[PDB]
């Protein structure tokens, strides 16, 4: 099968601002190749086709070009409708394939995540389960990581992370990691810790909790 | 205009498909033609017939009725021969190398092993173009040698063939 | 203009069978090859299947070959996607698409779209939302500002709608997508910053909405 894969993974631009997003075949595939916009919530719309061709009723400040191995999309100025993920896809054989896509956000003043933990409730714990939540509020870029750490050990496999859509307000992010353990387990340890590391922080912070502590 | 050569081209194909590759209509078909895509048809009615056997003869065989065929062909017709393996082909070539060049092209192409080594019984054909005369539909035959190895050869021939009506 | 309009979502069991429809308008079948695409929650596009003009020459992404059947019904100029062997794998929106080319040609892209429709592929049972309090701290206060919110846990399927007092309170929410856990059953959580003054003065109840199990919880969160 044919890969698509395509660069940057993601990018931030301010409105007016020149973009262009890159899209790299495994093989050879000449001029077929096609472009698709897609916003949160809503249909792929098809934007340029055969590399250079604008689909007709596309504004003008989109473009394409390229051919072989190597594509190329282009919007000369950013509007605030263009804000969405763009997909490359080839024409050429069995199965048709997508690349990865690449997401075009609002750049904003860079702001560093507000660090939040909440112990399980006693609720939850009462029916045998346990989660740790931490919330990064109100941060720009999106790029951030947190790592969980149960008694000083990293704490891989068992926790899940859920991001917001930019804010319309703001332009800001919001993140919401859960780490689950079992209720036996969570009362095996003492000392439970979300880790962030962001762009907008000097240097990784943690915000911890100990079991049995009000 | 083309539709002789093609006819003739194909009846040389399963007359020496037979005579050589000892193949049948009746014979089990290791592999079978699916669909046939065509990005631009303009007059082409591509029919598959399956002339089924057991490759390398399937293969001189090919290459056999190909180069009787072309020998046939007018020289000021062949002449036209070189213009179509560059466009299909993406291969130089002039009249006088045209049967070598075809002969290492499929020799070399066809025994990749992208097509030995693939796991589909059913393989499916795209064609960028093909024209039909106005009122006179070019009609082709795509003969099923039964063996990835045989198909390609047959592809670069309907390639070249599809080609020419441009 | 071209509409297309997907129907036949839900949500279905491993191994049993749906078909979904794409009602056309603006355009012959029989004039158009057309095409199914999915994409899983969170992930890209993948191609599923074309049928042709005339309405029986198809083909098949490898793996749903043998599952899935794309065909049509002329007399209603509706193309439908027969999906019978269903997996879990399987879970995604499914768009239906027009290839741009027609009778006589193949341009394998997608001009037309149609708006999707979702299938969710699981076997999970119907579940409520059991709705636990994120409650406002030390841990989760900074200066004037404490965070709090509601952890909606253990529900099937989507969705949950989450408010804040009855709708009262809707500035700085942030609701968050939910995830899909290893149990089979989604979680996710709604946040609110608020004065940490109010924390005296104004109780705050988040009002969690699951309407396929006929579920409403209003869970009271309390320092």
């Amino acid at each position: 099968d044919i890969q698509l894969t395509q660069s940057p993974s993601s990018v931030s631009a301010s409105v007016g601002d020149r973009v262009t997003i890159t899209c790299r075949a495994s093989q050879g595939i000449s001029s077929w190749l096609a472009w698709y916009q897609q916003k949160p919530g809503k249909a792929p719309k098809l934007l340029i086709y055969a590399a250079s061709s604008l689909q007709s009723g596309v504004p003008s400040r989109f473009s394409g070009s390229g051919s072989g191995t190597d594509f190329t999309l282009t919007i000369s100025s950013l509007q605030p409708e263009d804000f969405a993920t763009y997909y490359c896809q080839q024409a050429n054989s069995f199965p048709f394939t997508f690349g990865p896509g690449t997401k075009v956000d609002i750049k904003r003043t860079v702001a560093a995540p507000s660090v939040f933990i909440f112990p399980p409730s006693d609720e939850q714990l009462k029916s045998g389960t346990a989660s740790v939540v931490c919330l990064l509020n109100n941060f720009y870029p999106r790029e951030a990581k947190v790592q969980w750490k149960v008694d000083n050990a990293l704490q891989s496999g068992n926790s899940q992370e859920s991001v917001t859509e930019q804010d319309s307000k703001d332009s800001t992010y919001s993140l919401s990691s859960t780490l689950t353990l079992s209720k036996a387990d969570y009362e095996k340890h003492k000392v439970y810790a979300c880790e962030v590391t962001h762009q907008g922080l000097s240097s990784p912070v943690t915000k911890s909790f100990n079991r049995g502590e009000c | 205009s083309i539709q002789t050569t093609v006819n003739t081209l194909s009846e040389r194909i399963s007359s020496k498909l037979e005579q050589e590759a000892n193949a049948s209509a009746q014979t089990k078909c290791d592999i079978e033609i699916g669909n046939f895509y065509i990005r631009q048809n303009h007059g082409c009615n591509i029919t598959v017939k399956n002339m089924c056997s057991a490759a390398d003869a399937q293969l001189d065989a090919v290459l056999s009725a190909a180069t009787e065929t072309y020998s046939g062909l007018t020289p000021e017709q062949k002449a036209y021969v070189p213009a179509m393996f560059t466009a299909a082909l993406n291969i130089q070539t002039s009249v006088n190398t045209v049967v070598r060049d075809f002969e290492n092209y499929v020799k070399q192409t066809c025994n990749s092993s992208a097509v030995v080594d693939n796991k589909l019984k059913i393989q499916n054909v795209i064609i960028d173009e093909c024209y039909g005369a106005p009122g006179s539909p070019t009609n082709m035959e795509f003969i099923n040698t039964g063996s990835s190895k045989g198909n390609c050869a047959i592809k670069a021939l309907m390639q070249l063939t599809t080609k020419a009506t441009t | 203009e071209v509409q297309l309009v997907e129907s036949g979502g839900g949500v279905v069991q491993p191994g049993r069978s749906l078909r979904l429809s794409c009602a056309v308008s603006g355009l012959r079948l029989t004039n158009s090859g057309m095409h199914w695409v999915r994409q899983a929650p969170g992930k890209g596009l993948q191609w599923v299947a074309v049928l042709w003009s005339d309405g029986r020459n198809t083909d098949y992404e490898e793996s749903v070959k043998g599952r899935f059947t794309i065909s049509r019904d002329d007399s209603k100029n509706t193309l439908f996607l027969e999906m019978n062997t269903v997996g879990a794998e399987d879970t995604a929106m499914y768009y239906c698409v027009t290839d741009a080319g027609g009778s006589n040609s193949w341009e394998f892209f997608f001009d037309h779209w149609g708006q999707g429709t979702m299938v969710t592929v699981s076997s999970a049972s119907t579940k409520g939302p059991s709705v636990f309090p994120l409650a406002p701290s030390s841990k989760s206060t900074s200066g004037g500002t404490a965070a709090l919110g509601c952890l909606v846990k253990d529900y099937f399927p989507e969705p949950v709608t989450v408010s804040w007092n009855s709708g009262a309170l809707t500035s700085g929410v942030h609701t968050f997508p939910a995830v899909l856990q290893s149990s089979g059953l989604y979680s996710l959580s709604s946040v609110v910053t608020v004065p940490s003054s109010s924390l005296g003065t104004q109780t705050y109840i988040c009002n969690v909405n699951h309407k396929p199990s006929n579920t409403k919880v209003d869970k009271k969160v309390e320092p």
